[PDB]
């Protein structure tokens, strides 16, 4: 009884979130019509974490979907599992997104803000207990980036104690789908640092790299990319839903990995990812997972850990496995790569074991780590933003909405200070 | 203005939902055939144009 | 649902329009009578029974062009109110089309466009067509745009106009009309696309295989571009782009809005059978000077943000591979303050072919609109021709006699000069 | 039950009445002979057996027009006492139709109307038809009204008069007659509606596609309004408006009672195939200057309270949406006091057509009668015409010779001046 | 044995009551011909409250119908349940309504009132007991607004002890169907404040908003709006007709809800309402009813409770449910939202339970609240009256009936004093 409320914003959030419920529904065993047709009693133990039950044996997810234009919504209901969601949690506007952060924050955000909060209030106050919320959005756009940050303040004001876990997609370095991304990403960062507890950062380029290097997919689509992200979201909350030999929920993760309030940005990775031809050669052992997780290529964010130093690391294991073997690997990897860890924190690796694995896989692992390599990703957007801002640019589109030019300077100042903060703690 | 709209509108949206699932499925088939994706062409109906230009 | 309104001014506007509406009715599957043998709402209204009607208004000051539609096959499709014809044309005179004869019909037209906008619940923009050299295209277009700006305010007014060619010309007074209309369009138009006949003429000979085209062949090319641009509102796609997204991403400042056009593949049926036309191939063809719909080479200038529209079984991966390769090309320049420089869209619905058409039925195609400083080349040519005629006052008496005050001739000259100064300062880098 | 009396005077009044009773008898299902092959009683009396007789009185001082009805098809419908005819017409002379000739037949006429009022148990109004320019329409119209005020007192007396057009005119002494009749209508009438031929003529060409209308086509247009006005007493509906409710809502004061009329939709058969005619469009078409039945521009003034009457499958829900949409029009000016500004009526019986008619048969229709300050524009025209004639005493000898005293001519000018003052006083800022 | 007399005056009142008898007759099981054909003995326990029995098993309601013109009487006569009523109870005039308050109160009201009062008298004196009266009328018209006040003063004169509960509809804030309503409502307010014990205000606009937002009805006719209002009348008096665990009649409600003699105007609501097809997504329980009842959108009057504060509130529950569940919910909503309730009145929420819910629902609820938010509505009508009265304008039509201009100033004076009295008690 540690319920979690799920919020999806924008095109990125709705498609990632829709694929997310396909994963969980099959894990728990819920038919797409919403009825339980499962195979084990353990599934119905703690389905209350994510679902409400409609009288009749029909289970409804705790999902709230937000967008400024209804185009993406009807694409979700056209999906196989779209009938599952409650029709009244569909909250959408009747205006173009604009791909504009200021337009989403000031003009269309305020109109939708009041309606969304009450929809949040229904699901937040319908359960016996509430641990935290779960936000899925991208930062390069205007809808999820703009309105997502505004809702993040209101959630913090009303519900300070609860865990505001957010998952973010960062604009890519090489090829990106929007010109004005440096403006959108820089402004959004100010709200994430002060409001949310936990932030996980995903880069689209690394998702492509994993597909071509490891999975050997000849033609990857956005379905395959979004499938990888859903696994990490599934893994983190698995400790809530199933029994295990060593439990670790969200609040344990925040306490251990976060040493200071502002340093809470994370990278993730998932093992085992097996090539379709290498399956016959790979013998699944616990050390085999350890190799994939700490390998730099497996990281879902295009920031190389070797260029920085680790502060904390966390690994989650799923399946029945030896406790000695898991604990020995954390010692082994820590002691054999000592140059990448900070001296003034001993035992930088946290570990956990959960008993029930994903379907088809007899053992799997999840990795969450915090490192100084993030200075790379923020320096990237800062450089592009400066040149786009030294001369004025598309900026007039934002000024005509109500945003003041001083907000950009404040946006860069806070973003710059977080870069220096990670510089200091490397020493 | 005057109508039972919602009882009619539900059928309209249900038909649209089924419509998109069909074109999603048949698109998926012709995509996975990577010759048609990277390289393919409609070589039969394209030929019909050439005889028209001869005429 | 979401709506777009089309207005067609002058001979060129009408002739382009009837070609365009042929493309749309055949695309959606509507017979010329309006019956059927979806996205109909974006362009049409449902009258009752089973009959549809376009959202278009045809305006000209002489009846010959409009009456062709009234006796043509499509006479049954259009509402008789939509076809507006004057009594006597402006005779390629801007003053006659603005002050004397234009104001005789302006308020009749504004009622009909406003009345049609009542039927558009979710209106998001207009499309307006011109030929700059014509009196009605320049004179009445300015009066239509100025009134429309204050009537509706913050609504996207997109234009699709025909530039005078650098050497091909059919009117002697052609430079006079273009410059005067330049002032009116710069402040009122949200964004106006540029094309010229001479570049189109060269394209339909080389790429498409026609020895001797007519205006029909060129106008069917323009309809493809409008079809691709509006396809994001009509049909499903992996990456949607609304009118507002186009407006924000292309133009860095209010004054620099003029894009240029491109489309690929444009290939004849037998050569289309000869090759295979992948995503990388079509993206490469967009950037060659030969394919540009305006006869100005981008290599004299530099590129600001460019927008890409893909139609067919095109997958988001193959797009990213292609655009990155274009960035590596050192024959293409970008100003330093646009490192991203691109906006991409993917749509699933292939183009539509026409009976008696010229283009091949390809299964994947791309459309391009880019903002470049090379367009300043076209401005300079028009400026030089105007100075030679105005220095000796070659045709002033005709415009003055029709109500125009002479002081407007130097004002329009200066406004064009100010516009040329803006492009040069933008073209610089620091 | 509830009863209304229709009186027809002069050529213009009786010629309209012939068209009106065709429309009513066809609507209720009664043959022109008065037999059948409900609302029947609101306009007709049942003699017995199965025969019906109208409540109408036909009077003109010359027998030509009435004898057409006595010899026409409807000769079997009326009671011959109702068809009253004089000997020689008024010769377009006010003084002749009021003092000298009008008095031969006034007491005979007043007996017939009063005798007709006995059979009517629940009467609630009168319907009187005039033409201001005529001697019989104005001179005898004024004399009839003056008596009915003292004869019956507190019974609403509603009039339908053809006001002289701005330019179209058929009598030279027409301005003289209008001002003399202006004094009589303002004091005795409970409320008098304005119509004019020039706006009707332009209306019956543009909306109804008629090359060359006659007096017959215009008369059917007026009959639809009266049938639409009285339908609330005849048919079922969601919202009913009686004569008294009309009277309190429209007039804020005593001398400000004159409204102006409108109707929608007036469309031809082959245009109705293109248009939806839902409640939004029919309400939006009401407020255009093109549709007003008096050639006076409402935008020149402001609006007081308006009344809307709906006929068809109209639900109370979106009529509120229609009125809400209208209140957003900044081209529509309302007075700060009376912020409500509307009374709406919904009745379910659709409009009725006539064989060989001009109006398309439609799902629903709306009738608009509104109070506005723009009618002072109509008075100012008539005042200017009068002063030119009376400055040089152009036709006074004809009126003086027939008993009229000259002192009335400045007095009637004085009364019209006061009425013009009253409207601008009310139209002034709050 | 707590009989109640029902009176229908005007178009709005007559049609609401016509639907209101369909609700009761189905709930009791009386055939439209007036005969009993029901299914439970409990229905015949206390049918005497609303009905009289004619010898032969024919049941006749205690209904009196009033209008100034016969139009609506014929409309009811052709209705499905038209034959139910007693023909001698139809009393009407033979003149137009006039939409004039003064004309209805003074000119035609007096001649009809002497006959109407005697029509009341046969039924009021015929029964064993008589607790209160029930009137349905509008407050923007000419017949209901004027004649309803006249009869209310007379009924107070003859029956001082009885509860004069009335049900009124207020002119809408955005769009309304009459030019001269502000005159009509202002004049009627003076009478209702001093004479009627209980007044319930309902707005047509909130009825439409409930129709789209919850009921999804694309075209709501006047049948739906009157049926929704008919639910509230049926809910309030249900405690008299059926047994329950905690009885709460009309006088229990008056003493609880009303703290001071003049603050007795009420806002009403009902739950649950069925979203078409979406009812399969909803698990109806007692906590779910609580969510709808105190949801501000379900209020039938277009005055926002959140902009004011509450003084007293009362909720009825119908069906076999837990008493602990009810009492815990009232405490929960009062403790979680302390800002909207007054300190100097503890336990602001009254509760009650009834055994038998209406047909078609296994449980249902009714909400009645009294709040300072009524100041929004009365400011509305006072403002329109003020700018109309300064110009004089349509007074010309009321003066010629015998109403002095002094009555307009008195009517505003009492109306404004009522607004101030709500202002002061907010402290
Ligand atoms: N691309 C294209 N251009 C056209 C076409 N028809 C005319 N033009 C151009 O239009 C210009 C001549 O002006 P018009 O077409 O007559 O435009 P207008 O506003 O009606 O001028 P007026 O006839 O004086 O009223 C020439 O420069 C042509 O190049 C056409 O079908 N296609
Ligand atoms: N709308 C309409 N107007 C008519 C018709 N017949 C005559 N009129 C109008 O009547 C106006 C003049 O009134 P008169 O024709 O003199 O009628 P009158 O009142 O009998 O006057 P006298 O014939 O001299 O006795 C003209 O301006 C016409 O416009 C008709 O059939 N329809
Ligand atoms: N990983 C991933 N990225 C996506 C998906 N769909 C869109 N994107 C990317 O997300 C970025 C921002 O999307 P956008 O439409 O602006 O989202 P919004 O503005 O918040 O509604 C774009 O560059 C897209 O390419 C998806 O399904 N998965
Ligand atoms: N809820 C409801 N309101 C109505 C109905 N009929 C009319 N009304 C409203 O009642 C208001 C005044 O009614 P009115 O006809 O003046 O009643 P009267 O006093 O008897 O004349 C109008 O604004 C109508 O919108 C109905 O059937 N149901
Ligand atoms: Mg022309
Ligand atoms: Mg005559």
């Amino acid at each position: 009884v540690r319920e979690i409320v799920h919020i999806q914003a924008g095109q990125c959030g709705n498609q990632i979130g829709a694929k997310f419920w396909e994963v969980i529904s099959d894990e728990h065993g819920i038919d797409p019509t919403g009825s339980y047709h499962g195979d084990s009693d353990l599934q119905l133990e703690r389905i209350n974490v994510y679902y409400n039950e409609a009288t009749g044996g029909k289970y409804v997810p705790r999902a709230i979907l937000v967008d400024l234009e209804p185009g993406t919504m009807d694409s979700v209901r056209a999906g196989q599992f779209g009938q599952l969601f409650r029709p009244d949690n569909f909250v959408f506007g009747q205006s173009g997104a604009g791909n504009n952060w200021a337009k989403g924050y000031y003009t269309e955000g305020q109109e939708l803000c009041e309606s969304i909060l009450d929809v949040i209030r229904k699901e937040a106050e319908s359960c016996d207990c509430l641990q935290g919320f779960q936000l899925v959005h991208s930062l390069g756009g205007g809808t999820g980036a703009g309105l997502g940050t505004l809702l993040l303040n209101k959630l913090r004001e009303e519900y300070p104690d609860r865990i505001l876990s957010t998952y973010s997609i960062v604009p890519s370095p090489k090829v990106s789908d929007t010109v004005v991304e440096p403006y959108n990403c820089t402004l959004s960062v100010h709200q994430l640092v002060e409001s949310a507890d936990e932030v996980f950062c995903i880069d689209n380029e690394a998702l492509y790299d994993i597909c071509f290097r490891t999975l050997k997919l000849t033609t990857p689509t956005y379905g395959d990319l979004n499938h990888l992200v859903s696994m990490v979201m599934s893994g983190t909350t698995c400790a809530l839903r199933f029994p295990g030999q060593l439990n670790s929920d969200l609040r344990k993760l925040a306490v251990n990995l976060v040493p200071f309030p502002r340093l809470h940005f994370f990278i993730v990775g998932f093992a085992p990812l097996t090539s379709r031809g290498s399956q016959q050669y790979r013998a699944l052992t616990v050390p085999e997972l350890t190799s994939q997780l700490f390998d730099n290529k497996n990281m879902m964010a295009a920031c190389d850990p070797r260029r920085g130093v680790y502060l904390t690391a966390s690994a989650h294991f799923r399946g029945r496995m030896s406790s000695k073997e898991v604990d020995e690997q954390m010692l082994n990897i820590q002691a054999r790569n000592t140059s990448y860890f900070v001296e003034w924190i001993p035992s930088n690796v946290k570990s956990a074991i959960c008993d029930i694995p994903p379907r088809g896989l007899k053992m799997a692992a999840t990795f969450i780590g915090n490192t100084t390599a993030f200075r790379e990703l923020f320096t990237r957007v800062d450089s592009q933003f400066q040149k786009m801002y030294a001369r004025r640019a598309f900026i007039h589109w934002y000024v005509n909405e109500g945003l003041e030019t001083v907000e950009f300077d404040e946006a860069r100042s806070n973003m710059t200070d977080l870069i220096q903060e990670y510089e200091m703690y490397e020493t | 203005m005057e109508l039972r709209q919602h009882s009619q509108i539900e059928q309209i949206e249900n038909a649209k939902i089924e419509r998109r699932r069909r074109e999603h499925a048949e698109r998926l088939k012709r995509i996975m055939d990577e010759k048609n994706l990277q390289m393919g062409m409609d070589y039969d109906a394209l030929q019909k144009q050439i005889d028209e230009k001869k005429a | 649902m979401r709506e777009v309104i089309s207005i067609h001014v002058g001979q060129a506007g009408v002739q382009i329009g009837n070609g365009c509406w042929e493309l749309y009715c055949l695309e959606h599957g509507i017979q010329p009578d309006g019956q059927l043998p979806d996205a109909f709402n974006t362009f049409f209204s449902e009258t009752g029974a089973g009959k549809h009607v376009p959202r278009a208004v045809f305006v000209d000051l002489e009846p010959t062009v409009v009456d062709e539609v009234r006796t043509g096959t499509y006479r049954q499709l259009f509402h008789p109110e939509q076809l507006i014809s004057g009594k006597e044309d402006a005779a390629n005179n801007y003053a006659r089309g603005h002050y004397t004869v234009g104001k005789e019909i302006i308020d009749l037209t504004l009622d009909r466009i406003r009345k049609l906008a009542d039927q558009c619940t979710g209106l998001q923009g207009f499309l307006i067509f011109h030929s700059f050299g014509g009196g009605t295209g320049a004179g009445f277009g300015s009066l239509l745009l100025e009134r429309l700006s204050v009537d509706y305010g913050k609504k996207s007014k997109l234009e699709f106009t025909v530039y005078p060619s650098p050497q091909v010309s059919t009117a002697i007074v052609e430079p006079y009309n273009s410059i005067l209309a330049t002032h009116s369009m710069i402040d009122h138009s949200d964004c106006a696309f540029m094309v010229d006949n001479e570049a189109l003429y060269d394209l339909c000979r080389r790429a498409l295989d026609i020895e001797r085209p007519t205006y029909t062949n060129l106008n069917r090319l323009i309809g493809q571009v409008v079809s691709s641009l509006t396809a994001s509102l009509r049909f499903d796609g992996a990456l949607n782009v609304d009118f507002t997204e186009f407006q924000t991403n292309l133009v860095p400042y209010a004054r620099i809005h003029f894009p240029i056009c491109s489309y690929a593949p444009v290939i004849s049926a037998e050569k289309a059978y000869h090759e295979q036309l992948s995503v990388a191939e079509i993206t490469n063809s967009l950037f060659e000077p030969a394919n540009m719909m305006v006869k100005c080479d981008p290599r004299h200038g530099k590129y600001m943000a460019c927008t890409l529209l893909y139609r067919g079984d095109v997958v988001p991966k193959d797009v990213s591979a292609a655009v990155a390769t274009i960035k590596t090309k050192r024959t293409i320049q970008f100003v330093d303050w646009c490192p991203t420089g691109f906006k991409m869209g993917i749509n699933y619905q292939p183009p539509t072919v026409v009976p008696g058409g010229d283009l091949a039925k390809v299964q994947r195609a791309v459309c391009m609109l880019a903002n470049t400083t090379a367009i300043a080349e076209a401005w300079s040519r028009l400026d030089h021709k105007f100075d030679l005629m105005y220095a000796k006052r070659a045709f002033v008496h005709w415009y003055v006699g029709e109500g125009m005050e002479e002081a407007e001739f130097p004002e329009a000259r200066e406004d064009l000069a100010l516009l040329e100064k803006d492009y040069d300062e933008v073209a610089a880098e620091s």
